[PDB]
């Protein structure tokens, strides 16, 4: 469960990401494809070379979804309802992969947010991605 | 431990610029703040209630050093982690009773910290090596569990 | 999520279990300790030898908490309120370990109730225990 | 494969009494039913709507046999699982696109299946032994993932 502090922490941290979100999402994704090769089995139709337009593209898409969750941090289940249905009925991604991507977002944000990636935030960000993950994974069976 | 020359180079290359004393402190303290449940093993470190209490705790820092200490001994023996860490494994199992699952939490946090300290320099390719490396050590610390 | 058919499959399967509950609980526990040794780290104060008083009584407790969960299948979070506070604030068992008990229960059941372990019941049983796991870890952070 | 002699033996002996045709079918079968997400990979097998269809589905059964058939060969190569499943691996990764996470699911479904057919004879010690093969077999299959 996110606490009042946790939320403030996510909004402040996310706010600083600002117009770079898209740029970050892609990197998050590329760090993922590299460190955890298995995750690629979900993207056989994707061109996975460094600097790929589909990766930049999906990158933005992931960052927009996340941005929207921060926008509706008090009602995420209904905010992401759409995305949840997608991943549970069409994509059918195994839950562990969500932890991998989450971990990769953390590295990515920590590589660009020196001053803001404080312990307290790292803890709040880690909980939020866990929430986003649990929602997207909620209707699996 | 499938580690290629280029990966090993990166791994070792990067580790050369790391202040073990400092990085360790950050790493263990963050593990104690980002995954509170892991405090279950350190009730004797004193104040762990809020972040500053953890990050600042002088025993948390002293211990951090210790851990990261042995972690370097591993990088100097990437070809035989299981042997290097054998006694340490029996320890975390027989005496401390630490669920090996916790070894990966520390690892990933470690990765996060290196990222914080080096920014851009910590390229995707460099992180994949460390992911391999940290996993390696975790599997090795879990090997003597029975 | 538990559908009405699952709830019914669970109530039946567990009904047949009857007075062998605790005996199955202890068995699952044993199966777990032997198959997935890391899980022993949570019971360093227990005599873990074959069929010993501690494993037995403990297996009886686990079994009974399950009985109570079936009986309250429609209200698990409230009926398990306490066990959830306990595993979350005091035992602090890493979630992974919960799947290992569930799979072991499943094996135990499957080995003792041949006629009932149909593919439909197996399924429901799996979703059942998976839910009892979330409820027991819902207050981790 | 850290299989104890008395474990290797526990394994071998029990396999010899296995009806490959029934066990294979019930394994693959139960996987699709208990973990529907895995159906994504078999949409070409046909009617997978209901439990009864799946377990009765001939294409399902036949593949269960082909699958348990490859398992058998690994039980005879226990010392070198990696080398025995290398092909099957490049194949499940390079052409089929299966998240190796699913392997484990099949492994446990299988363990249930044995416990279901052998009741008493599937004792805790024997299960542990199998739990080891199922993991061993899963890693070998994920071994060449890139
Ligand atoms: C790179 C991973 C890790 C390494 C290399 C490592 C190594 C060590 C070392 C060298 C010691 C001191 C040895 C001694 O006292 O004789 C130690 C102690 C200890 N370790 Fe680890 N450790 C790691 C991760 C963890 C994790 C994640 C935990 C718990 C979640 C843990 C739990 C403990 C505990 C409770 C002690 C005893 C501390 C005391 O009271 O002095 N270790 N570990
Ligand atoms: C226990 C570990 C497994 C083993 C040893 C195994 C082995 C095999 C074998 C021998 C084949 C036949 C290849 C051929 O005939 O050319 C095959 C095909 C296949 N396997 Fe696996 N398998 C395992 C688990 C899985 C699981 C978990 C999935 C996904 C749920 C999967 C997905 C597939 C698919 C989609 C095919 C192609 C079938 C076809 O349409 O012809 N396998 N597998
Ligand atoms: C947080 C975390 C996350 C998030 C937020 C997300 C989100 C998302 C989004 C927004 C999208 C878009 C779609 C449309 O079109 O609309 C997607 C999709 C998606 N997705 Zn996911 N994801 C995720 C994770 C994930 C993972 C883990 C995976 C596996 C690996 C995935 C896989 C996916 C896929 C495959 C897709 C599809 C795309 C294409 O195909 O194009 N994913 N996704
Ligand atoms: C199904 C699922 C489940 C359930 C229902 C349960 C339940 C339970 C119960 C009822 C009890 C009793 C408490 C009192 O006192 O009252 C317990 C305890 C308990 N628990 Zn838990 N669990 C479980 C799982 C589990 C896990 C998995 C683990 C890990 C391995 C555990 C660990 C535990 C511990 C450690 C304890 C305590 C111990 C003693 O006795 O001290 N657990 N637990």
């Amino acid at each position: 469960v996110l606490s009042p502090a946790d939320k403030t922490n996510v909004k402040a941290a996310w706010g600083k990401v600002g117009a770079h979100a898209g740029e970050y999402g892609a990197e998050a994704l590329e760090r993922m494809f590299l460190s955890f090769p298995t995750t690629k089995t979900y993207f056989p139709h994707f061109d996975l070379s460094h600097g790929s337009a589909q990766v930049k593209g999906h990158g933005k898409k992931v960052a927009d979804a996340l941005t929207n969750a921060v926008a509706h941090v008090d009602d995420m289940p209904n905010a992401l309802s759409a995305l949840s249905d997608l991943h549970a009925h069409k994509l059918r991604v195994d839950p562990v992969n969500f932890k991998l991507l989450s971990h990769c977002l953390l590295v990515t944000l920590a590589a660009h947010l020196p001053a803001e990636f404080t312990p307290a935030v790292h803890a709040s960000l880690d909980k939020f991605l866990a929430s986003v993950s649990t929602v997207l994974t909620s209707k699996y069976r | 431990m499938h580690l290629t020359p280029e990966e090993k180079s990166a791994v070792t290359a990067l580790w050369g610029k790391v202040n073990v004393d400092e990085v360790g402190g950050e790493a263990l303290g963050r593990l104690l703040v980002v995954y509170p449940e892991t405090q279950r093993f350190f009730e004797s470190f004193g104040d762990l209630s809020t972040p500053d209490a953890v990050m600042g705790n002088p025993k948390v820092k002293a211990h951090g050093k210790k851990v990261l200490g042995a972690f370097s001994d591993g990088l100097a023996h990437l070809d035989n982690l299981k042997g290097t860490f054998a006694t340490l494994s029996e320890l975390h199992c027989d005496k401390l009773h630490v669920d090996p699952e916790n070894f990966r939490l520390l690892g990933n946090v470690l990765v996060c910290v290196l990222a914080h300290h080096f920014g851009k320099e910590f390229t995707p390719p460099v992180q994949a090596a460390y992911q391999k490396v940290v996993a390696g050590v975790a599997n090795a610390l879990a090997h003597k569990y029975h």
